[PDB]
């Protein structure tokens, strides 16, 4: 796709910061401009559209358009974890919308009272696997994947939309190996020195 | 108001089979109608754009056709699917009437075209009870659900507590991970967590269920293997609280 380009790497900001998405279009006679948001596994949702140069502000979002340089931007203020998505730019010419390839944005939640800990859950009798949960760490912690291809680790999950409870970070690691213990599950990840490891 | 709906949401079909995607819009007349196709990590590509002044089509050769049997019905078809047709299809509309309007997409259609239907596996589902160490240190109890060994990669996981679906305290992977990264046709896995208060977990009357909807084969698909036809189904696992 060359008529509409979003040539940017993946973006990331902490909760509450400002993020900015860029887009360039090729036809100067283009009439209107759009920003969509798209979550994993869903169709894109319309955020805003604009047809006038300058700024169009709507809540925490501002669409900026310069028809001389042919640039469109979306400014997101006071970013929220729920703003984490792929953002798409689209341009309308005679009714034909042309989309860019998108740019990902991740907004890290602010964990006010961290309590990094690694726990061992137990199967409900019908599996054979054992599961380890690394939870309550603050967002400045990155969970790497395991070197052992027989141990699986899911770094980050997405808080359900209708969730009324706060969000905390967690990673799950599992394996069917006898020598698999939670004490080493996350050895390839850099975890806080103060991580709580209960001793069974 | 105006809305737009498309179906089926997710399809799993064998190569050489026919395709038929539906799209309807409500609340407007003489709308512009569009079909797009979107690849992973890319933006939607225009397949068809129909309106009052004609049909506009993608410059790249497609194995698809569009039809409009009614003002507000748009259909995407194929007489014979190719492996290369797998993707995420999107229907959209825009107002032709005075002023702007619309530019909204339907929910989308996830199409997975398979060369061999014996590669399809429903998920195994297991629930893991909270750690007593978590309960002590935090007064919270996190249950974990693991859906493993399925193919293709689309399932929908929900948690149910005492007959009602819950959303609070639920965190689910946005997409499944490959159990065999280096292998092409790898099966998949998905995890979720449900965190509740220690006090709630410790009542043995409380009944928790992890439920996973899997989309696979339909009744008309042929099947002769011993294992159960891997049809579209729900697989779940459950747990009850414990006093300890």
């Amino acid at each position: 796709q060359k008529e509409v380009e979003q040539n940017s790497g993946p973006l990331s900001v902490p909760e509450g910061a400002i993020a900015s998405l860029n887009c360039t279009y090729s036809f100067l006679g283009s009439q209107s401009f759009f920003w969509y948001r798209q979550y994993s596994g869903k169709s894109p949702e319309l955020i805003m559209f604009t047809y006038r140069e300058g700024d169009k502000e709507d809540g925490r979002f501002t669409a900026q358009l310069n028809k001389a340089s042919q640039h469109v931007s979306l400014l997101i203020r006071d970013s929220q974890p729920s703003d984490s998505a792929t953002y798409l730019c689209a341009v309308n010419d005679g009714g034909r919308l042309t989309f860019g390839d998108g740019t990902t944005l991740t907004v890290k939640p602010n964990i006010q009272n961290p309590d990094p800990a690694v726990y061992q859950l137990r199967d409900s009798k019908s599996s054979d696997k054992s599961v380890c949960l690394f939870t309550d760490f603050d967002s400045q912690t990155n969970v790497s994947q395991s070197k052992d291809s027989d141990v699986y680790i899911t770094d980050k999950c997405v808080l359900d939309m209708r969730s009324m409870d706060f969000k905390s970070n967690s990673a799950v690691a599992w394996s069917n190996k006898s020598d698999f213990a939670c004490a080493n599950a996350f050895n390839n990840s850099i975890i806080p020195e103060d991580t709580f490891f209960p001793s069974p | 108001s105006q809305t737009i709906h498309q179906w089926p949401a997710t399809l799993v079909q064998p190569v050489g089979s026919p395709l038929s995607l539906e799209c309807t819009v409500e609340g407007t007349s003489n709308p512009n109608l569009y079909w797009y196709r979107q690849a992973a990590g890319r933006g939607p590509q225009l397949l068809f754009y129909w309106g009052p002044f004609g049909q506009i089509s993608s410059e790249v050769p497609q194995n698809l056709s569009a039809s409009r049997p009614q003002d507000r019905q748009f259909i995407l078809s194929s007489k014979k699917l190719l492996l290369s047709d797998s993707g995420f299809y999107l229907c959209a509309w825009s107002e032709t009437g005075l002023g702007m309007g619309g530019w909204q997409f339907g929910e989308g259609s996830r199409l997975t075209v398979l060369e061999d239907l014996k590669n399809v596996f429903p998920p195994e589902v297991a629930v893991f009870e909270p750690s007593e160490a978590e309960i002590s240190h935090t007064q919270k109890a996190t249950l974990v659900c693991l859906a493993t060994g399925f193919y293709p990669d689309h399932v929908e996981l929900s948690w149910w507590v005492n007959g009602k679906e819950v959303h609070s305290g639920v965190c689910t992977d946005p997409q499944p991970l490959k159990e065999q990264p280096a292998l092409n046709d790898s099966r998949y896995a998905l995890s979720s967590r449900l965190r509740v208060s220690a006090t709630f977990w410790q009542d043995p009357r409380n009944h928790f269920r992890c439920q996973v909807q899997f989309y696979g084969l339909s009744e008309n698909d042929e099947w002769t293997q011993d294992r159960a036809k891997p049809v579209t189904q729900i697989v779940s696992a459950e747990a009850w609280g414990r006093a300890d």
